[PDB]
RNA sequence: GCUGCGGGAUGAACCGAACGCCGGGUUAAGGCGCCCGAUGCCGACGCUCAUCAGACCCCAGAAAAGGUGUUGGUUGAUAUAGACAGCAGGACGGUGGCCAUGGAAGUCGGAAUCCGCUAAGGAGUGUGUAACAACUCACCUGCCGAAUCAACUAGCCCUGA
């Protein structure tokens, strides 16, 4: 509607990151363990979708050097929701595959089903909260053409920062 | 020696890369190791490829300096580069290692017998031609 | 930056934040050259971090689109400004590049300056990419490809590393 | 089986490297002409390297310990035995294996001799560098069979005239019985299927 | 320290990564001429010849300075109103100017600084005479013929070592 008219747009600033933990666990400072532990990155290779928020990238900015976060598509979304869909109903971890588990668990506000899951993920709306704290944080392989360098961002031809769209391959190369 | 060099308006082989086997032109050199190329008939776009990669021919066409498509496919069907190509024995060699890689089982049993045949007859003939070398030497 | 592989034209718009002191910002424009998009807008933010008070806070990118070459099917001559920094202290510098599309020509620019000045991608600030004709080239390698009729051959080409069977009774010629 | 490999116009460290990569395998290599391996440099960087090597001896006695040797399959020898694990019984096979000579022997003047051409002067080096000659080092420093080797080469190459004459007047007689008649008949399927 | 494992040949601290026993796949740090698994890609661009080449944080060696060895770059200055080089010729008069006496008569020395002929002469760039003399240069002209010169700068290599 603007270029005909010959103005520019913008779009907006997506509400919706995913972040996977690129570096290790020795020979961290606890300013940047301390923001791990609250996203849920305990170990390597796990990844979170975070409600984007100017705290929560006040958070990100802290943990720069040690995460790979960007902006998921709707696939990115769907593939990490169905092939390594893991919940938890208070304890123990369950893989999802069935509908009744969410409806049991999570479903207390009108999202009983996958597709509501995908769609509370996705589009985030007012009960982001429990669908994040009700997922387990995705256990990740390694990516299948490998890594650039890891410690440089990705402005530097790296891979520890924010690449906006390019987390899109790395999914489809590590899931 | 040196009868062969780049030039505007000469046909080149392809051996190495994307296009292996198919005829390009030299329209002009870009800067010592890359030359714009083109293909009027030979299924081959408009595009830079390096001289390494590609392999001199010895048939010049007259192309104008940085002409058009029209242009080189016009010089190209009046120098007639594809009868006098097929009409020569580089296009024979190619045609023959393409026709070694598309042998069967069946086709190197006839070359085998043919070649067995015609060897026999080869050794028949040069045991003759020294034993006709010999007899005219005696004298 | 990287500058992996070659490089891409990003026409990229940016603006301030519309505050109520001062509304309708500016809307600059620069032509960034880069690998991808994503390292066009961060050196885009250095640019005018350098140029104007400007910073990615306070700051939006209204607009990042691929340049595509005018003509590249065309042999051009393009003149090149450096503002690079070497080891005692940084220089400008004018190179000439007779190359096909602007990408291709400041890609050859990059890889040129790495080879000869040992100039990293940190150290190399492009000023100006201008398309210039014939009869104004200063420099003299561009000056003898200005040639019609161009006439050479190819001495000693030799080829196929091992393409060949490694133990043969060929002794190979060249040319 | 066996690999008879030329030395002419062949390099040190390259042909070194293809032939301790091939020997590991099985494959029995013999190297043939050492005395014309060339080496890249100036010669006098050759030899001043070479007259380091000498320097570098047991001071205690020079006998038992560095060995240094004058003739050039020794030393090419030696080249290969620094590549392969000759400490243990794999390299030491290797080295079983593996048999040089200086010249060329009787079986090997009828025995065809290969030439690889990874490991060729023109192929790896720029045709404007400095070069040398592993049996004219060896000539300079020690190995003093220079005009013995040369003489007997002379002779083979003699040989190999004498025997090349005969092989192209046969083969010129072979070509007039395929330029007579009565042999197309299977060449009709011959030249279809890939003369 | 209290800690194995993969690289850094070898290593307490380095770089990844932390350890129950195994199979499959993938990867980091690192590497793909041989040891020693992997470039045996018809890899791309350019630099480097080193008679002590060079080869990856800690890490196991080196500076100030210099190079008409090559590669870019900046600032300038010349040139058909025929330049830079080369070969040849001119290179005076006032005036052996002036302070100087052992001498300066352009040439140890201090201050200066103009005119005529002009094709051009600088009270003179150097060699030489104790000085007087000869030679050469700034500048000009004869032949040739279109590109040339100067000062800085930084990449490899060399001397310094
Ligand atoms: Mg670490
Ligand atoms: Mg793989
Ligand atoms: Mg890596
Ligand atoms: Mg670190
Ligand atoms: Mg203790
Ligand atoms: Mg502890
Ligand atoms: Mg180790
Ligand atoms: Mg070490
Ligand atoms: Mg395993
Ligand atoms: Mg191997
Ligand atoms: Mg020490
Ligand atoms: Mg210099
Ligand atoms: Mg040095």
């Amino acid at each position: 509607m603007a270029r005909k008219a010959g103005n520019f747009y913008v779009p907006a600033e997506p509400k919706l990151a995913f972040v996977i933990r690129i570096r290790g666990i020795n020979g961290v400072s606890p300013k940047v363990r301390k923001v791990l532990q609250l996203l849920r990155l305990r170990q390597i290779f796990n990844g979170t979708f975070v409600k984007l928020n100017k705290a929560s990238i006040n958070m990100l900015r802290i943990v720069e050097p040690y995460i790979a976060w960007g902006y998921p598509n709707l696939k990115s979304v769907n593939e990490l929701i169905y092939k390594r869909g893991y919940g938890k109903i208070n304890k123990k971890r369950i893989a999802l595959t069935d509908n009744a588990l969410i409806a049991r668990s999570l479903g207390k506000y009108g999202i009983i089903c996958m597709e509501d899951l995908i769609h509370e993920i996705y589009t985030v709306g007012k009960r982001f909260k429990e669908a994040n704290n009700f997922l387990w944080p995705f256990k990740l392989s390694s990516p299948r053409g490998g890594m650039k360098k890891k410690t440089t961002h990705f402005v530097e031809g790296g891979d520890a920062g924010n690449r906006e769209d390019q987390i899109n391959r790395l999914i489809r190369r590590m899931n | 020696v040196f009868r062969r060099f780049v030039e505007v308006g000469r046909v080149a082989y392809v051996s190495f890369g994307p296009h292996a086997g198919k005829l390009v032109a030299i329209v002009d050199v870009i800067d010592q190791n890359r030359a714009l190329v083109d293909g009027p008939c030979t299924q081959v776009r408009r595009q830079a490829m390096p001289f390494k990669c590609m392999q001199l021919t010895d048939f010049i066409l007259k192309f104008p300096h940085s002409a058009h498509q029209k242009y080189v496919r016009q010089a190209w069907q009046k120098a007639d580069i594809n009868t006098k190509w097929a009409a020569t024995r580089w296009a024979k060699k190619i045609e023959a290692r393409e026709r070694k890689a598309k042998m069967t089982d069946f086709d190197r049993f006839k070359v085998m017998k043919a070649k067995k045949m015609r060897n026999r007859i080869i050794k028949n003939e040069v045991k003759k031609l020294q034993k006709a070398a010999l007899l005219k030497a005696s004298p | 930056m990287k500058a992996s592989g070659t490089l891409r034209e990003y026409k990229v718009v940016g603006r301030c934040l519309p505050t109520p002191k001062c509304h309708t910002p500016p809307l600059y424009r620069m032509r960034i050259f880069a690998p991808n998009h994503v390292v066009a807008k961060s050196r885009f933010w250095y640019f005018v971090s350098q140029l104007k008070k400007m910073k990615k806070s306070s700051g939006e990118i209204v607009y990042c689109g691929q340049v595509f070459e005018k003509s590249p099917l065309r042999v051009k001559n393009f003149g090149i400004w450096l503002r690079y920094d070497s080891r005692s202290g940084t220089h400008n510098m004018y190179r000439e590049y007779r190359d096909l599309t602007t990408a291709g020509a400041v890609t050859q620019c990059y890889r040129d300056m790495g080879a000869r000045h040992r100039a990293r991608a940190h150290s190399i600030q492009i000023m100006k990419v201008e398309e210039i004709a014939a009869s104004k080239c200063r420099r003299p390698a561009v000056k003898q490809f200005h040639d019609s009729k161009i006439k050479f051959p190819l001495p000693h080409r030799v080829l196929r590393r091992q393409h060949k069977p490694r133990f043969t009774t060929k002794r190979p010629n060249t040319f | 089986q066996v690999l008879v490999l030329d030395g002419r116009g062949h390099l040190l460290g390259r042909l070194a490297a293809i032939v301790a990569k091939q020997v590991l395998l099985g494959r029995k290599v013999v190297v043939v002409r050492c005395e014309g391996i060339n080496i890249s440099g100036n010669f006098y960087r050759n030899k001043l390297k070479y007259l380091a090597f000498l320097r570098k001896r047991m001071n205690t006695n020079p006998s038992r310990g560095p060995y240094h040797f004058r003739a050039p399959s020794r030393i090419f020898w030696r080249t290969v035995r620094g590549m392969l694990p000759h400490k243990t019984k794999r390299g030491q096979a290797a080295l079983d294996r593996l048999k040089v000579f200086d010249g060329i022997p009787p079986p090997y003047d009828k025995k065809k001799r290969m030439v690889v051409p990874a490991a060729l002067k023109v192929v790896r080096l720029k045709p404007t560098r400095k070069f040398a000659y592993l049996g004219r080092l060896a000539h300079e420093v020690g190995w003093k069979y220079q005009a013995v080797t040369a003489t007997l080469e002379e002779k083979r190459k003699e040989k190999a005239k004498i025997h090349y004459r005969k092989k192209k007047q046969l083969m010129r007689l072979r070509k007039q019985a395929e330029k007579n008649v009565e042999k197309k008949i299977d060449k009709y399927t011959e030249v279809l299927k890939t003369h």
